């Protein structure tokens, strides 16, 4: 029936879909890059002269 | 699709697994094919990073091949012989 | 202009956030509005109203 | 719903082509899944060795 | 790549859909397109949720 009420209601549905898409442009927009998840362990440099 | 057709007509599991087959053969062909070419870009794919594109798009391209060519005629076979093993249970 | 080659102006404060600033809070404000006219039109279910 | 219109009607040639050739492919995916069906042990050795 | 990957299961549920509703309209007459996809929707939708 759930499926059903959504067949009643075409601008329901259509508005469902707007709502999603602009949440994916928000999310694609602040989302950064990366080439592969970076998996390698965090490092820290201690340098010293002498 | 077997088993709705089972449960709404009397049909014997032959018949009931190849009309199910037959019903599906043309969904699944679409889809099939659809990302066949979808995904065959991605094997011919040449430029920056080519290598993993090949290396991903041959294995994609060959296990949907063989998908649609030997599975969509077996599962109506395991249909089947899974049908027959719960009528010998009964017995 | 009053300046010379080796003078360079910096900024702080609230002068260096409106220099800095992305603008993306206009963008946000309208996609907001946005929202208010595609819920109005779903429970009104029109796309005018 | 919105974008669909009921009964179908005045086919292109080239589809109708395909459409044609997809019903002798269903045809004869009903004659191999009968023989599918009619002989058990060969295909499942087969999907053993396979 | 999993995204242009899943670009092949997103249009697979609609195809399934749509064909389902094309087939009942196109089998049986008198049939509006509404009352079309609620019977089609309402015959696939445990398949689709599974």
């Amino acid at each position: 029936m759930f499926s059903k009420f959504f067949i009643e209601r075409p601008i329901f549905a259509s508005v469902v879909a707007i709502i999603i898409s602009i949440a994916g442009i928000i999310g694609l927009a602040n989302l950064p890059v990366e080439q592969y998840p970076s998996l390698t362990p965090p490092t820290v440099q201690v340098s010293a002269t002498y | 699709f077997a088993m709705e057709e089972r449960l709404k007509k009397g049909k014997s599991i032959f018949e009931a697994a190849i009309n199910a087959a037959k019903l599906r053969f043309r969904p699944i062909i679409m889809t099939s094919l659809a990302f066949t070419f979808g995904v065959l870009p991605m094997i011919f794919a040449t430029g920056a990073g080519s290598a993993s594109r090949h290396s991903l798009g041959t294995g994609l391209i060959g296990g949907m091949i063989a998908a649609s060519t030997l599975a969509i005629f077996f599962v109506p076979l395991f249909f089947y012989l899974l049908e027959n093993f719960n009528e010998w249970l009964d017995k | 202009q009053s300046l010379g080659d080796e003078y360079s102006i910096a900024w702080s404060g609230s002068a260096y956030q409106e220099v800095s600033s992305k603008g993306a809070g206009a963008y946000a404000f309208v996609l907001g509005m946005i929202f208010v006219f595609l819920i109005l039109a779903a429970q009104y279910e029109r796309w005018l109203m | 719903a919105l974008f669909l219109t009921r009964n179908e009607s005045k086919p292109f040639y080239f589809i109708q082509k395909f459409n044609d050739f997809f019903d002798w492919s269903t045809s004869v995916f009903s004659s191999g899944v009968a023989y599918i069906l009619k002989r058990t042990i060969r295909f499942v050795l087969v999907f053993c060795i396979m | 790549f999993a995204l242009v990957l899943a670009i092949g299961i997103v249009v697979d549920d609609a195809i399934i859909v749509v064909e389902n509703i094309d087939r009942i309209l196109h089998e049986d007459s008198n049939i509006s397109v509404k009352d079309a996809a609620i019977k089609a929707m309402n015959e696939v939708s445990s398949p689709v949720i599974s």
